[PDB]
């Protein structure tokens, strides 16, 4: 119907609660391995944020895996920053991490993050 | 909150 | 860190993508039964929106059930409207459904929906 | 979109 009312804060409240489930390890269903580091998460949140995870978890064989190993070139801190962004909308972008964050966002197919990294890099050159 | 979207 | 940047549309985009997964029946992990009707959903989204589902899916026995049966007094249309609200922030509140929506929101422990129903009812009296 | 939160 076109006569709905909308609760402005609903989407951010849902995301805040999903991050609280992640913090408490409630209903996490996959472990992402990035060389020596492991990250627990919810497949649905990963798919809703990343083109790469959407492709992985819609694959008829990979959708059933409980562990996904990322390319060894991926930086664990870069992945950690992007995982936090997925769950909070907040990106901890710093001079010391921007190259790793951009490379990880390109691999994960997160276009809006790639765009802001490119802009911040261009401003410093 | 509530608004007309 | 307190130096993060934030992507304003991220939370609403995540919710839009979770509703697209629900529409395509991708990674739905529970069926909610409301008398003769069945509704497929994601446990994490239900828990992030409803105090009742949070209690159910954090219970050590109920967290493993693939089917949850609601109280026979719950109206399926009222539940359908609230499930759509969980996934879109949009509430299809009408004169013909407000009593069923309010009763369902009270049962599901969705306080913001209960509050707006009470306000709309008070304005019409 | 990006903003300072
Ligand atoms: N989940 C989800 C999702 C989604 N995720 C992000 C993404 C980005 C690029 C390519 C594919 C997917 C995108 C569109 N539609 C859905 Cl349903
Ligand atoms: N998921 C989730 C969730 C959450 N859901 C909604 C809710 C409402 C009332 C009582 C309990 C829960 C609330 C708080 N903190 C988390 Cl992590
Ligand atoms: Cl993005
Ligand atoms: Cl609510």
């Amino acid at each position: 119907a076109d006569s709905c009312i909308q609760f402005t804060r609903h989407a951010s409240d849902v995301l805040l609660n999903l991050n609280r489930l992640r913090s408490r390890d409630i209903l996490t269903d996959v472990v992402i391995v990035v060389s020596r580091e492991q990250f627990r998460a919810h497949k649905t949140v990963l798919m809703a944020c990343s083109g790469l995870f959407y492709s992985i978890f819609t694959d008829q064989l990979k959708c059933n895996l409980s562990v996904i190993n990322l390319d060894p070139e991926i930086n664990p801190e870069g992945f950690c920053i992007l995982l936090d962004f997925m769950y909070t909308s907040r990106l901890n972008l710093r001079e010391g991490n921007i190259m790793a964050v951009m490379a990880t966002a390109m691999y994960l197919q997160m276009e809006h993050v790639v765009d802001t990294c490119r802009k911040f890099i261009k401003a410093s050159e | 909150a509530w608004v007309i979207p």
